[PDB]
RNA sequence: UUACCGAAUCUUUGAACGCAAACGGCGCAUGGGAGAAAUCCCCGUGCAUGCCAUAUUUCUCAGUGUCG
RNA sequence: UGGUUGGCGUAGCAAAGAUCUAACGGAACGUUGGAUACUGGAGCGGGGAAGGAUUUCGUGCCAACGGCACUCGUACACGAGUUGUUCGGAUACUGAGCACAACGUUACACCGUUUUUAGGAAAAGGGGCAACAGAGAACCUGGGAUUAUAUUCCAAAAAGAAAUUGCAUG
RNA sequence: ACUGCUUGGGAGUGCAGUGUCAAGCUGGCAGGUAUGUGUCUGCCAAAGUUAAAUACAGAGUAGGAAGACCGAUAGCGAACAAGUA
RNA sequence: CAGACCUGAGUGUGGCAGGACUACCCGCCGAACUUAAGCAUAUUACUAAGCGGAGGAAAAGAAAACAACCGUGAUUCUCUCAGUCAGCGGCGAGCGAAGAGGGAUCCAACUCGUUGCCGAAUCGGUUCUUAUAGGAACUUGAGUUGUGGCAAUGGUGCAGGAAUGGUGAAA
């Protein structure tokens, strides 16, 4: 019965979603994400798949400061008073 | 706009509640147009007003004996490395050997005929 | 069932209030390219297992 | 002098150790908007009870300061719910000295 | 309105760091607020670990370490 | 890779017994009455977990979908809806367990012990987590209270009656 | 010396481990076949910094210049709310 | 024994570290497929993946270098040397450089330790001068268990420029 039937007996949830990456890949018994390998400081990365290296890098998000700090080393950081 | 700057801080303050508490009468008129122009004039207000503090903060903390002391938000945020780089201060420094040898070799400018 | 984390709940209220036909009046305007939302979702199919 | 089998450290001496408006939260803040349904409805006539979007951070302490704030009335009491949307949704109950219903239409509803 | 850029604003998080966390949870300290017959309630700031420096008015200490 | 085709209006849509009638509705299956059966309390019953996450409810709709049909729908659109001092959970238990710290090992911590060759008290054995079925746990009914929630809503004769926590008060 | 990796490096190119472990009163190291020895040559290790010319072979920021390139099944997966459904 | 030092704690104080990025670059780690018409050394390859780290480049660099010359003279890079009558290699498949030479770059060099002569001249903090000056006074605070020197700038002012932008022609 390891088919349609056996798909009836599977119930939980191994993954959850995770407090940083947001993917549905926190490991809800091992506290840990598949993904982002949280809550290990450093964040999960490897260079045998970078279309996930890429799928999840800089500039993939808001980058909300950045573009800030950004424009600021173009500007020399000219300030006002 | 201007005027909103000659306000002192309560008369600003006040000048703000009464914005925000008729800001929140159009918020009860959407539910059954200056909405915007309200919300945007409350936002000049704090533009104003928290421009009053750090203006008055940096006040509180100029001159260099409290610098070090002053609040960080306040302090001239760079680039994580360019605050943590030698400061031409510093970076310049050269051994007095340097500074003699240097002094007494300078590059003296010429051309050949 | 009842249980929710608020968080899960925020979610579920997120992909919710996101589950909506485009304006009729976004489709009016200049240059317009969107007709029927490409993200609509529902319960019966796409799952959002949270 | 020691009496323990094992040493632990001694008591040493040790020393004591931007926005203009640094409360962002407000009456303003806390009550949204009143609602117009008419389950509230009902309850503005039936139950001298206000129905407000309510920040959904607020509690209900706060809600019920807020109302004393924005509107200048009791609430005897505030059970809010937070809606399935995510907005926080406060029925709030006026005192018998408020009327629900002089108050709301004041209120422009 | 557009363009740009100095002043700010920058919610929850995240290295995430006060403690946790499928909890929009809970602290201690500090100041504020509302309020109220104080208790409750909101808010701000600080509060992770490691290490370096320093105690500039030179902090408090521990060792059958060395001596005096 | 896309589209199209014959087969082909075919193979089938035959598991769980079932509908009938009138009236109305409608542009033409629903609704009500009656009839008739069925489920048969280990139920096509009434509540929950997991899971789902708006499916709920009302109005409308029926283009598409509901492998026939629909006037109906878990579909579509619009508007609603979930109320707690006492329910559950957290605040506040421990458990199989886990792992921060430290320490150690490793070319490297993304390893291991789980206390640390270890000065862990801030006013003898560091910190934390881990059970929504274990431990803990102050509330009950009535309602003429909803379209949809109620041990959550009700209003001064609280329909009412309690218990309970904190502070304070005579 | 032994071991091991490494190198075109060959009785050892570099290294590492372990053992051993100098010299500086004919010093020491190099002198691409080991050893002992004698000449000669260059050097002076076991501490440190240092621009430029160089890389950008799946980066970024801000710009720019292009093409005998692709031309919507092609060119990037993505000419589109694309690392989206 | 009071203290003193040494060793070590605890707080306060001022800082930093951790993350990201990681094309390139630096360190370690480290395959196999493949090739050898098999296959183990070899090759793939000192590669991929793995770990750790930088910067705008990095690393390298100022001779314990080459040569053997009429000598050159840091490093990097480049053309060549050279797929080599070098060399490695089941001497098989295969692998494989360096000097010199042309050039790019280069007014490119320096600093410690030590030695010798001094010996706190130093540093940190405080104050101060319009200044956390390479200034000054002051400090036991650190430092003679050795800082530093010798030999082998800060403050204020003006301008121009450049560069970006802003403007701007014919018919
Ligand atoms: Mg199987
Ligand atoms: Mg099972
Ligand atoms: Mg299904
Ligand atoms: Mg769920
Ligand atoms: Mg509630
Ligand atoms: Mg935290
Ligand atoms: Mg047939
Ligand atoms: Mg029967
Ligand atoms: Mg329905
Ligand atoms: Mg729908
Ligand atoms: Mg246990
Ligand atoms: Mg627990
Ligand atoms: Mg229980
Ligand atoms: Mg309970
Ligand atoms: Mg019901
Ligand atoms: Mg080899
Ligand atoms: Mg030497
Ligand atoms: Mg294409
Ligand atoms: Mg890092
Ligand atoms: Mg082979
Ligand atoms: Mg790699
Ligand atoms: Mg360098
Ligand atoms: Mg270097
Ligand atoms: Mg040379
Ligand atoms: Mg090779
Ligand atoms: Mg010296
Ligand atoms: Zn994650």
């Amino acid at each position: 019965t390891k088919g349609t039937t056996s798909m009836g007996q599977r119930h939980g949830r191994t993954h959850i979603l995770c407090r940083r990456c947001g993917r549905n890949a926190y490991h809800v018994q091992w506290e840990r994400c598949a993904a982002c390998a949280y809550p290990r400081a450093s964040r999960r990365r490897y260079n045998w798949s970078v279309k996930a290296i890429k799928r999840r890098r800089t500039g993939t998000g808001r980058m909300r400061y950045l573009k800030e700090v950004n424009r600021r080393i173009k500007n020399h950081f000219k300030t006002s008073l | 706009i201007r005027d909103l700057r000659d306000k002192s801080k309560d008369e600003l303050l006040k000048q703000l509640m009464e914005f925000k508490k008729e800001l929140s009468q159009l918020r009860v008129a959407q539910q059954l147009g200056r909405i915007r122009l309200i919300r945007k004039s409350i936002a000049r207000i704090l533009t104003v007003l928290n421009r009053n503090q750090r203006e008055s903060l940096r006040k509180v903390y100029a001159g260099r004996r409290l610098r070090l002391a002053m609040p960080k938000a306040l302090r001239p945020k760079l680039t994580r490395r360019r605050r943590l780089a030698l400061k031409d201060n510093e970076k310049n420094r050269k051994t007095r050997r340097q500074l003699r040898m240097a002094r007494k070799f300078p590059r003296r400018v010429y051309a050949v005929k | 069932g009842r249980f929710k984390p608020l968080a899960i709940k925020k979610k579920y209220a997120k992909k919710l209030k996101q589950n909506r036909p485009v304006p009729y009046w976004i489709r009016l305007r200049t240059g317009n390219r969107i007709k029927w939302n490409e993200k609509r979702r529902h319960w019966r199919r796409t799952k959002l297992h949270y | 002098a020691y009496t323990r089998p094992q040493f632990r450290r001694p008591h040493t001496y040790r020393r004591p150790s931007m926005s203009a408006i640094s409360n962002k939260w407000d009456a303003f803040r806390v009550i949204r908007y009143p609602l117009t349904t008419d389950k509230a409805m009902k309850k503005i006539e039936e139950n001298n009870t206000l129905t407000f979007i309510v920040d959904s951070n607020a509690n209900k302490t706060e809600i019920k300061k807020a109302m004393r704030k924005l509107y200048q009335v009791k609430a005897v009491k505030v059970n809010t719910l937070i809606r399935p949307d995510g907005l926080k949704k406060a029925y709030i109950r006026l005192s018998a000295s408020y009327d629900a219903l002089e108050t709301a239409n004041k209120m422009g509803l």
